[PDB]
């Protein structure tokens, strides 16, 4: 959850009005690139969940959790717009 | 209600993606569409005061060629030419231009822009199939929510 | 040599230098610069007309050289060349050693895309100014 | 199959073939005539041939340096040369131990 | 280049169809690779397989355009002059077919190609509906019969031109 | 005009491309039209003086059938058949040979030459739509000019 | 130029030089035909 | 003038290390890298065959 709104937060403030500017260029191109790799981790760990134990993974991703006023992994990536996650074969195993 | 099955709900979100193609195809045939239908419409019947006969005249037979139904029969009947052979025989020698027109016309709209249709279709299909396939999986959890 | 034309007389020493590298280079057997200064059909100051001791020991001025690259670039390409700038009043105008050295960098520039020496070439392209 | 063709075309190929069954008849019973062609020079025979094993010595420098520059053979070549570095190697071991050997004998 | 018979002017269709007709007025303005020179160029333009192959486009044009008028105009009650020249045409071709047969390349050698089939099937044909028609040249049963044969010519002479 | 836009601008462009395979469909065609077209009207009409009628009659149906308005009912009346069976009971039996023809020529241009232009456009299509593309990008500074 | 500052290569790209008779990149890049240098997205840009 | 003449010595400097991250540059590199490690090895054994005379004529 924290790597899906890692990724949302970087990449959504790499293309913002505060990072416009000639010297700020190289950093702003760092900030995509470190979205992605974000984006990633969050792809990656949920894979290797599919891999271990598929009912766990689906108990995990069903998990309300408190910190982002009460709702669950899934509502929180697609508020993230992550569409990698979103087409992963675990996440729509869940949904289905 | 398409939408929730794995098979027509990307589908129709491609048929979204093609309809920019659609618009293509019938910018593309408008042209063609009324420059033929004023021209075989004034070579019909050049003695006649405007009207909204005129208007449907340049519009009805026209459009509904280009799907293989050829009126030659009426036009036949129209040019007022009583030969056997079909466009021989009439009154006035202009009239005999219009299957010509209509000959280049379509050879335009079936053979050209149709196929072109077909082209442009097989393109955008490959292209945008994943993408299609990616946005059926965000909305899958849409219409679950 | 001294020459009639007020053109010519007007160049300054650094056009001589290039011309002597352009001859020097010329000379050589089986030259391509010689066979497209001798194909161009020109006259010395380079336009398209088509007594001949100067325009034979003086062939390969930059102003007829020039006119020749501005042919192969396209019909109606013409370098604009000023080299009243390198006399010595013009000195005390601020940025002048940087507007004399671009100019100098540019002739020598063609020369060195002319022979095809690329890294030469690209050496007084970064020297002088607009680069793309 | 246009080189070999009749002349004339089709409705007046009937001449042609009249005109080649003449030569024929007159070639073979008659013997009155004979064929006439050219042969080309030694000198453009020895520049063509002069040519072709320039071109031939030419293109073996060029594909003997481009199969050179292949990633393949440069990883081989490279593993090759760590192989002869040990034996260098080997070979210092071998000159050292005798040093070894002689330090020790000269106490 | 072996093609166009070494000619730098000679590219298009137009080109060497224009010189064709016209030899006298567009050959000397040409570029060229008194009578010693103009018949020395005529027989290189005239020896080179492209103008043959013009020769024989044109020739089957020819006989493509007078066989098709001579299907689709009525039969007369006797032998016609353009049937006695698409006569004449056609032994020609026959015997041109005989003649590659015997001594060019070989039967096995002809009859593989399918174009040689294609010209035998079209010679087949002609002779068959001629002497049909020619049996009893008054006789509408005949001409009507003949026309029919005739039909399958006309189809394969346009289709042979494909080649 | 339409060239200035970045959906029909290229399309134009390819469609300029295309007309080389148009051309070879248009020669292809060419020859069974006129093939066809000669050995209908002559099985139709064996008993008739040459006349322009006769040139008409060889290009209007057959260019026509190729589009799908075949003249069956018209080609049953000339042929002068008077079965209920559409080819059946003719004064002559030749003139039944009509549809057969017919047969094989449709099969020629609908079936092979129209579905061979769909191939053809589709090869030509996907090699040159990144070069029109780049093209229509250099015309975009020449319209602005 | 693009990555850095597109407002900034746009002037650049507009600039009027006098050493080739008073035109800018753009023309010479046409003039040059160069089919490259016009398809990228900075130069297009500025053309529109 | 200074914009065009930063961006033109920054894209020759990006361009110079994106060739110098290349797989055959590597390899290359590498490859010359190994070949002065061995001149280094030949310059050891002469030295070391120095030695040898050196100790031969110490006895
Ligand atoms: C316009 C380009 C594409 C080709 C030009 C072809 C046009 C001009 C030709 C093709 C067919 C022709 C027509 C065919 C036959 C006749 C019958 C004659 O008694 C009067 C003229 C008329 C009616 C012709 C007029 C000119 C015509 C329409
Ligand atoms: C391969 C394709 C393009 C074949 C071309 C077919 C063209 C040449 C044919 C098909 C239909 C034909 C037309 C059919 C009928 C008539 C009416 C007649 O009174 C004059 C000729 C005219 C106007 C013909 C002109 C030629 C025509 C347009
Ligand atoms: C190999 C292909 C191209 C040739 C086909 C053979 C053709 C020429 C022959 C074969 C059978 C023939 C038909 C056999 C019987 C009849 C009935 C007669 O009352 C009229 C002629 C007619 C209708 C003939 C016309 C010609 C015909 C169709
Ligand atoms: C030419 C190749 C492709 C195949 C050959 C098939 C041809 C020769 C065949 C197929 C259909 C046949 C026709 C079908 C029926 C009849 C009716 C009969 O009372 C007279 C012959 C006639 C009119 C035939 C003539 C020959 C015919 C045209
Ligand atoms: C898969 C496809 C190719 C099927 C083939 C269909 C063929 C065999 C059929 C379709 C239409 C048919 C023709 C329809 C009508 C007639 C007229 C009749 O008086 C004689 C037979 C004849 C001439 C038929 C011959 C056979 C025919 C050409």
């Amino acid at each position: 959850i924290n790597a899906l709104v890692a990724s949302r937060i970087l990449e959504r403030l790499s293309t913002h009005r505060a990072l416009q500017g000639p010297h700020l260029a190289e950093e702003r191109a760092k900030m995509q690139h470190n979205a992605k790799k974000f984006e990633e981790l969050a792809v990656g760990v949920l894979g290797e969940c599919h891999g271990s134990d598929s009912h766990m993974a689906s108990e995990m991703l069903h998990s309300k959790n408190d910190m982002f006023n009460k709702k669950n992994a899934i509502n929180i990536a697609y508020d993230a717009k992550s569409l990698a996650f979103l087409s992963h074969p675990a996440t729509q195993s869940v949904i289905n | 209600y398409y939408a929730l099955s794995k098979n027509l709900g990307p589908k129709l979100i491609m048929m979204m993606e093609m309809m920019k193609d659609v618009s293509t195809f019938v910018f593309l045939l408008l042209i063609f569409l009324i420059g033929y239908g004023v021209a075989a419409q004034s070579l019909l019947s050049p003695d006649e005061d405007f009207s909204s006969r005129t208007f449907i005249g340049v519009l009805f037979r026209p459009y509904f060629q280009i799907y293989g139904e050829l009126f030659l029969d009426d036009l036949n009947s129209e040019a007022n030419c009583l030969g056997d052979t079909p466009f021989t025989e009439c009154s006035r020698e202009t009239v005999r231009m219009v299957p010509f027109f209509l000959a280049v016309y379509i050879l335009g709209s079936n053979v050209l822009l149709v196929n072109l249709l077909i082209a442009m279709f097989n393109d955008t299909y490959m292209k945008v199939q994943e993408a299609a396939e990616d946005l059926w999986r965000k909305q899958n959890y849409e219409l679950c929510a | 040599a001294k020459t009639n034309i007020t053109a010519l007389d007007e160049l300054p020493s650094f056009a001589l230098a290039i011309e002597e590298l352009y001859k020097r280079e010329a000379k050589k057997p089986h030259s391509h610069v010689q066979r497209l200064v001798s194909l161009s059909n020109t006259d010395v100051l380079g336009r398209h007309y088509r007594g001949r001791d100067l325009a034979n020991t003086r062939a390969y001025n930059v102003l007829r050289m020039d006119q020749i690259f501005a042919r192969l670039v396209s019909k109606d390409f013409s370098v604009n060349r000023d080299f009243t700038i390198y006399d010595s009043k013009y000195d005390k105008v601020p940025g002048i050693q940087f507007r004399r050295t671009a100019q100098a960098s540019h002739m020598l520039f063609l020369w060195a895309i002319c022979l095809d020496r690329f890294r030469m070439a690209r050496h007084f392209w970064l020297i002088g100014d607009q680069s793309i | 199959e246009y080189k070999d063709r009749p002349f004339l075309p089709a409705p007046f190929i009937l001449l042609a073939h009249v005109h080649m069954l003449f030569m024929r008849l007159l070639r073979l019973c008659g013997v009155h005539t004979q064929e006439h062609e050219k042969i080309q020079d030694d000198e453009t025979k020895r520049k063509i041939t002069t040519f072709e094993e320039l071109n031939t010595d030419k293109f073996l420098r060029r594909w003997e340096r481009e199969r050179q520059e292949m990633l393949e053979a440069r990883v081989k070549m490279t593993n090759d040369n760590v192989v002869q570095a040990m034996g260098m190697m080997d070979q210092l071991l071998e000159h050292m131990i005798s040093f070894r050997f002689s330090l020790d004998q000269q106490a | 280049a072996d093609w166009y018979g070494h000619l730098k002017s000679v590219t298009s269709f137009w080109a060497v169809l224009f010189a064709f007709f016209f030899p006298f007025f567009v050959l000397p303005f040409i570029n060229f690779s008194g009578a010693h020179r103009l018949r020395r160029k005529f027989a290189k333009f005239y020896s080179a397989p492209y103008t043959r192959f013009i020769s024989d486009l044109l020739s089957h044009f020819v006989l493509c355009v007078v066989t098709s008028y001579f299907v689709l105009d009525k039969l007369e009650d006797t032998i016609s002059a353009i049937e006695w020249i698409l006569l004449v045409w056609f032994v020609a071709l026959l015997l041109e077919e005989l003649r590659q047969m015997i001594f060019c390349d070989g039967i096995a050698e002809y009859i593989s190609d399918t174009w040689n089939r294609l010209d035998l099937i079209m010679i087949t044909l002609f002779f068959v509906g001629f002497f049909t028609h020619a049996s009893d040249p008054s006789n509408q049963d005949s001409k009507v019969v003949s026309k029919g044969i005739h039909a399958f010519l006309v189809v394969v002479l346009w289709l042979r031109f494909m080649r």
